[PDB]
RNA sequence: UAAGGAACUCGGCAAAAUGACCCCGUAACUUCGGGAGAAGGGGUGCUCUUAGAGCCGCAGUGAAUAGGCCCAAGCGACUGUUUAUCAAAAACACAGGUCUCUGCUAAACCGUAAGGUGAUGUAUAGGGGCUGACGCCUGCCCGGU
RNA sequence: UGCAUUAGCUAGUUGGUAAGGUAACGGCUUACCAAGGCAACGAUGCAUAGCCGACCUGAGAGGGUGAUCGGCCACACUGGAACUGAGACACGGUCCAGACUCCUACGGGAGGCAGCAGUAGGGAAUCUUCCGCAAUGGGCGAAAGCCUGACGGAGCAACGCCGCGUGAGUGAGAAGGUCUUCGGAUCGUAAAACUCUGUUAUUAGGGAAGAACAUAUGUGUAAGUAACUGUGCACAUCUUGACGGUACCUAAUCAGAAAGCCACGGCUAACUACGUGCCAGCAGCCGCGGUAAUACGUAGGUGGCAAGCGUUAUCCGGAAUUAUUGGGCGUAAAGCGCGCGUAGGCGGUUUUUUAAGUCUGAUGUGAAAGCCCACGGCUCAACCGUGGAGGGUCAUUGGAAACUGGAAAACUUGAGUGCAGAAGAGGAAAGUGGAAUUCCAUGUGUAGCGGUGAAAUGCGCAGAGAUAUGGAGGAACACCAGUGGCGAAGGCGACUUUCUGGUCUGUAACUGACGCUGAUGUGCGAAAGCGUGGGGAUCAAACAGGAUUAGAUACCCUGGUAGUCCACGCCGUAAACGAUGAGUGCUAAGUGUUAGGGGGCCCCUUAGUGCUGCAGCUAACGCAUUAAGCACUCCGCCUGGGGAGUACGACCGCAAGGUUGAAACUCAAAGGAAUUGACGGGGACCCGCACAAGCGGUGGAGCAUGUGGUUUAAUUCGAAGCAACGCG
RNA sequence: UCCCGGGUCUUGUACACACCGCCCGUCACACCACGAGAGUUUGUAACACCCGAAGCCGGAGUACCGGAGCUAGCCGUCGAAGGUGGGACAAAUGAUUGGGGUGAAGUCGUAACAAGGUAGCCGUAUCGGAAGGUGCGGCUGGAUCACCUCCU
RNA sequence: GGAGGUGACACAUGAUAUA
RNA sequence: UACAA
């Protein structure tokens, strides 16, 4: 069944960002908001609207394209894992791509990038690379 | 695998395996029993020496039976042109396997213990136990 | 019965040794039952206290009665039977196997017959031949009889 | 640390009470009571091993090692004890037992280098039976001092590291060597010649530090004293060096004493000649050598290093070749034949709470030496010293609360239930039926039937085969029938009844995460096979005969037993295959088909089952919403080929065998997909005196001629299937 | 149609020194390692029993006040070593024996690779000098030619 | 046109490297 | 070609 609910929303991402879709819904869960919300800040994904409705809620996100039909998001990967958990320190905190992707960090100041982790000095459970 | 998996049976890597075992060996002979020491040379004796021909090649292959210090029995090559050797020879025997002769894995020292250098070698004598000329 | 201990002898024949009860402990092989009492070892008297403390002898199941054991091979599976009176066995029997005869007034057997056995049974039964537990198996020849 | 091809271990054992015992708690010991304790999170047994700081390697993650220096432990010929003592169950103590060695005058006595040297032995291999207590440290002493194989030094060894030499400047193509396309080229500015230097070397002259002291002798001061002596502290005087006349410095003389080792086909820097002729030899791999060898041996030249240079052995790297970082499993090695299910692993949404994981500070600790950075002393450098940094999965303590975990409470999407429909060779049992095969009987009826490439064996005139009717019996179910259906897989196909399993669609009553996977385990599992008992038509291992063939233990023919069938047990294996594990989600289309549903034959929609085909993936072939795409969870499996699914052990089995499963040794491949050819007793088309249709010859005779073989002094040499032989 | 040879396209191939190709197994030869094997030898460790040292525990002689104390000795429990016994395990070797690897192609055939001349392979059974044959079930990882479903 | 299902006499041998 | 027979 159904294991791991991040890594099939990153996964979603991946295959609707493979075929240039404009949009994609999922179900929503409270993270995922959270990863969506960064996703649109850090300018990878253009908007996120969250449906409400009887069972979980549905989250709506929309793609980015450039000049070229050229995708925004190149990948996505899941670091920590329900097989096996991934945490860093501030000190030790990944840099993506030289600096040019992110890493989404859930702390416990809530879930944020690793470029602001490093800011506050804080570490947690390394959710995945967006680059 | 899984992590699980690994962590339920760890990954084991293949054991390396000697080219000249007879040489990583020893004898107590108080105990009558085997060591394990990593010799780079052993003294041995000549049993039979003699000729053999070798696997594409023809030669007559020049190579002799060694009763090792550790009791155990070994075909050594004699390398260079003639040699000294006959049965109740005391010879130095060191590692390396000549090809083309099957079940010679070891080399006889030129110039150890009672083995001759090559006579009439000028180039590469130290090989072939040979002292400097003049 | 000194010392020896199978040197005796066709052959340890005969004799010696073992031997009861109680407690430890027990191999190959096996048809899983066995083998087994395997083997090999410990304890036994008497008095006193309530398992200990003592006492005596060379010796305590102090007499008599009471398995010797082990390793390996042939034959026969086994208990049983036999030459009364020189042979007890490897011979006979055996459970098991197979072949064959027999439809019942059966076949087979006794008897001249009547009358009987088979059987007050009926083919999962009865008679005869060969083989002989069990395991794996049981090849070729139908020319002759 | 290995091994599960080691699964059971323990009976003072585990707990209790009491006493004893110890520096001390305690089954530490004993007595009595109870039956506990350990183990798949690996007990126990076997094997191996002193452990760490460190060291080697590596980008790191890791892998490998414990010599030297430091910490800890253990041991002192082997085993058992105790004594003295603060401390030992004591290396150079005792007692006892044992092995061994030595003295004896046979009563008796003696000994323990794993201290430093040294000897013998073993070994490929590892040093002097040296000097001194001057320094540091230790024991004893009031001290002087004594003792100290600790230690400080010297000796031997290129064993390693670092440093410096073996000359420098100028010097146009000498001789000699080697090669030569005999012009020359190269060794080569190299040599000689001219000058210069003395690191080193030899001879001589000087010559440190390392030494601090202690004692003693004076003064001063502090405490104390009634006071002194003494004691503590301070200053001043005194003696003391194994190394050693060493380091170092100064002067003189001389290029004179001081270069070797490996390599040169490619990897890989550096080529020629001669000798050799698959020999001799070389070799890490590819491989080299069989008469023109850059690969063998030598020579010249060159390259790489240099007081070293090579070889062997061993470890890490390269090796992503055990892959956490960082690999795989359709066809290359690799998905268990398939279910059910235990432990374990993993697990949907939200709120509150907690604080084990996670994060973030504080404190303590992680010795010294080492590594790395900085600085200082050694003429430099090695090396030495000093100051930092680093290294924990460490502990204790204060905070944070997103995620994982724990608690509580909600939720309905997952998963189940209910209700309403539907399809099905799903399974088990018992009945009914039609065709055909074989056999049997009867009637007609006569000469073969049968079989093959051709035959023969075989059956038949005693009436076959054919034909018609009837009977017996076993086995199997035409048509329907379809990349159709059902089942986990194996599998399931006439019809009827009975018993029974699962799936699909719709609905949204209900429960409220109840789920996924699944080691061990437990079951099912084609065919053959095995046991007991039945049955026996057809077919048919074995077998027989007949053919074929050089042979034919085959293929073909005629028969034919087990078996094929049933029941009940066993066996547990198949190319048990989609050669593709299960679960979940996401990612173009087109088009068949099976079972449904909704709406207006079509459109939409579920769940299966096929074909084609994007993105993506792939070594390619191909896969592609039924993935081999993109992801997460769990399980199984792989790590070159052979040996070998073998051996040994173990478990299972009546047996056949099954499951688990190595190594020695050997090779440099084995292998996958695709490509160009060739070939096929593959296919299609086509052609040639190729066959067919014809005519005339050769092979037989004599002779001519060429060849072979024999001869010979010579019978010259060349040509050898077509394509040598009236050929040059 | 057939014998020899050649051309085009296609198909299978384990061939490329290209079918005068490749290649399998028995038997014979030489070396090597390994298993089995009537047996023989050695080592470890436990167990049980017997004996049992020094030591542990218990039960005549010589500062205090003839006595106390003490020592010597004697007895039993525990005690290393040793001996006895039967097993477990491990290593060595053993007439003979089995299969394997490698070397060389000696011998017999020709099993596989082409439809390899009977398609091959898997399991199983049985037979045979050998490769192998045959039966039953399975697979396509089978060539050539048919009749149908599907796709283009 | 391309797939998937379905069905359909005899002929022995040729050493090693180097190619 | 060098071999093998
Ligand atoms: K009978
Ligand atoms: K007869
Ligand atoms: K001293
Ligand atoms: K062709
Ligand atoms: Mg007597
Ligand atoms: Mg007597
Ligand atoms: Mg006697
Ligand atoms: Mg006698
Ligand atoms: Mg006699
Ligand atoms: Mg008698
Ligand atoms: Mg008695
Ligand atoms: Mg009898
Ligand atoms: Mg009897
Ligand atoms: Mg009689
Ligand atoms: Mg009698
Ligand atoms: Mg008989
Ligand atoms: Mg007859
Ligand atoms: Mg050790
Ligand atoms: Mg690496
Ligand atoms: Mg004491
Ligand atoms: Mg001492
Ligand atoms: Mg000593
Ligand atoms: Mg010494
Ligand atoms: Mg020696
Ligand atoms: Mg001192
Ligand atoms: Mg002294
Ligand atoms: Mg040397
Ligand atoms: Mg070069
Ligand atoms: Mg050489
Ligand atoms: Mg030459
Ligand atoms: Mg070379
Ligand atoms: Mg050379
Ligand atoms: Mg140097
Ligand atoms: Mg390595
Ligand atoms: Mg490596
Ligand atoms: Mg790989
Ligand atoms: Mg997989
Ligand atoms: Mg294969
Ligand atoms: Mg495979
Ligand atoms: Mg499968
Ligand atoms: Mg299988
Ligand atoms: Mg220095
Ligand atoms: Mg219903
Ligand atoms: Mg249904
Ligand atoms: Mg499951
Ligand atoms: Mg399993
Ligand atoms: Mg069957
Ligand atoms: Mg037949
Ligand atoms: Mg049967
Ligand atoms: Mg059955
Ligand atoms: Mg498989
Ligand atoms: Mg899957
Ligand atoms: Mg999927
Ligand atoms: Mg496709
Ligand atoms: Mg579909
Ligand atoms: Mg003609
Ligand atoms: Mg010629
Ligand atoms: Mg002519
Ligand atoms: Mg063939
Ligand atoms: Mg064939
Ligand atoms: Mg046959
Ligand atoms: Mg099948």
């Amino acid at each position: 069944t159904m294991t791991d609910p991040i890594a099939d929303m990153l996964t979603r991402v991946r295959n609707a960002n493979m075929v240039r879709h404009e949009k994609l819904e999922l179900p929503a869960s409270n993270i995922k908001k959270e990863i969506a919300e960064i996703l649109k800040s850090e300018g990878f994904i253009k908007n996120v609207e969250y449906v409400e409705d009887d069972k979980q809620g549905v989250l709506r996100l929309f793609l980015k394209y450039g000049q070229n039909d050229e995708r925004v998001i190149t990948g996505l990967k899941r670091i920590s894992k329900p097989g096996l958990r991934v945490y860093a320190k501030a000190s030790e905190m990944p840099k993506v791509l030289n600096g040019l992707g992110i890493a989404l960090v859930s702390t416990s100041e809530g879930v944020i990038t690793d470029k602001e982790a490093r800011k506050r000095n804080v570490g947690g459970e390394i959710i995945a690379y967006v680059w | 695998p899984t992590i699980n998996q690994l962590v339920r049976k760890p990954r084991q890597s293949k054991i390396k395996k000697s080219d000249s075992p007879a040489l990583n060996k020893g004898f107590n002979s108080k105990k009558k029993k085997f060591t394990d020491l990593n010799s780079p040379q052993k003294r041995g004796v000549c049993t039979r020496v003699g000729t053999m021909t070798p696997k594409p090649n023809s030669a007559l292959r020049k190579y002799a039976r060694v009763r090792l210090s550790n009791n155990i029995e070994i075909n050594a090559y004699i390398p260079g042109i003639g040699h000294n050797l006959q049965e109740h020879s005391v010879v130095l025997v060191r590692g390396g396997r000549v090809k083309d002769l099957p079940g010679v894995r070891y080399h006889i020292v030129r110039g150890a213990l009672d083995t001759s250098g090559v006579d009439g070698r000028r180039q590469g004598r130290s090989l072939y136990g040979t002292k400097k000329p003049k």
